[PDB]
């Protein structure tokens, strides 16, 4: 598989220190993580 | 809130199936980089393990700790399970122990430092064990632990949701993970399990010259039979070799 320039070599190393010192708000990025519904998955 | 695999783009596998399926991505409307993990229903109903999932994710949900592998959220197909999980950089420990052969002192005393913390932290978050070995454990942006830990009637509720681990396992793991980062191998090795099952019960542990004093006293302590003699965690992080050796760096947590 062809890699992304964003995930290969030094594009990818400033992507993560930028990300390292700007830890953004994550209950606004992603959520609250809600109970797993077991059967609402496997049924 | 909601998510789905149509709002992350892949960079490339992790694992190489060492790990299971796993992989760099980032959210496309962000550009914010985690590690994906998916998960197939058909291996989990297999194995019998929906509870320790359920409760798991439970777990992770009120994890928030800079040496700790963070689970952001997660999200589900037909067919899959899929895990937004924090992306460590600097891999895998055990690479980076092949790399060094050994650690020295500071690294390994830092590593005792943040394992220590990492627990102290989990036990006032009602979390009374977490998985150690060293395959579990991933290597940040400068160098900081991250602990990543996924894996008839008269059954309690606690067998069935996994959670059977004692508080004392981990502070004997400690022991063996701080000999093995300055040996390079673990403390009971040999060429066949009776040898070593032998050599654990009857803790036949044995230091070479490349073991500092320092770490010699931490290790005792921590490697005994009875789980009530070995060292708790308050303990570790406050031994003097520990302290002493101990360059720990944290992020903007
Ligand atoms: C999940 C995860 C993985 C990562 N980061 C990495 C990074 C990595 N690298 C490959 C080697 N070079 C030096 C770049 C870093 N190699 C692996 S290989 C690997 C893959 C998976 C796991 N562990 C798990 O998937 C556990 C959570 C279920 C450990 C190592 N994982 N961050 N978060």
């Amino acid at each position: 598989k062809p890699i992304p320039t964003w995930a290969r070599g030094t594009p990818l190393s400033q992507a993560i220190i930028h990300q390292y010192y700007h830890p953004p708000n994550l209950l606004e990025l992603f959520g609250t993580i809600l109970p797993l519904d077991l059967e609402d998955i496997f049924k | 809130r909601h998510f789905t695999i149509d709002d992350f783009e892949i960079g490339r596998p992790l694992g190489k199936g060492k790990f299971g399926n796993v992989y760099l991505a980032r959210e496309k409307k962000s550009h914010f980089i985690v590690a994906l993990k998916v998960l197939f229903k058909s291996q989990i109903e297999k194995e019998g393990v929906e509870h320790q999932l359920r409760r798991e994710i439970e777990i992770q949900a009120h994890l928030h700790h800079p040496n700790i592998l963070r689970l952001y959220n997660y999200f589900y197909d037909r067919r899959r399970i899929y895990l937004i999980l924090e992306y460590a950089p600097r891999g895998e420990l055990y690479k980076e122990l092949q790399k060094s052969c050994t650690f020295d002192e500071q690294r390994t005393a830092t590593i005792m430092e943040e394992l220590a913390d990492a627990l102290m932290y989990c036990h006032g978050k009602k979390v009374i064990h977490r998985d150690i070995k060293p395959e579990n454990l991933l290597l940040g942006l400068k160098g900081e632990l991250k602990i990543a830990d996924f894996g008839l009637d008269y059954l309690p509720p606690e067998m069935i949701e996994g959670r059977m681990h004692n508080e004392k396992v981990d502070l004997w793991c400690i022991g063996v993970l701080c000999y093995e980062l300055l040996v390079g191998n673990p403390p009971f090795e040999s060429a066949s399990h009776n040898e070593t099952y032998r050599r654990i019960v009857k803790v036949d542990l044995k230091f070479p010259a490349s073991v500092p004093t320092g770490a010699q006293d931490l290790i005792s302590k921590l490697l005994r039979h009875n789980p009530s003699e070995r060292l708790p965690l308050a303990q570790v992080s406050a031994h003097p070799w520990v302290r002493a050796n101990s360059r720990r760096v944290l992020p903007p947590s």
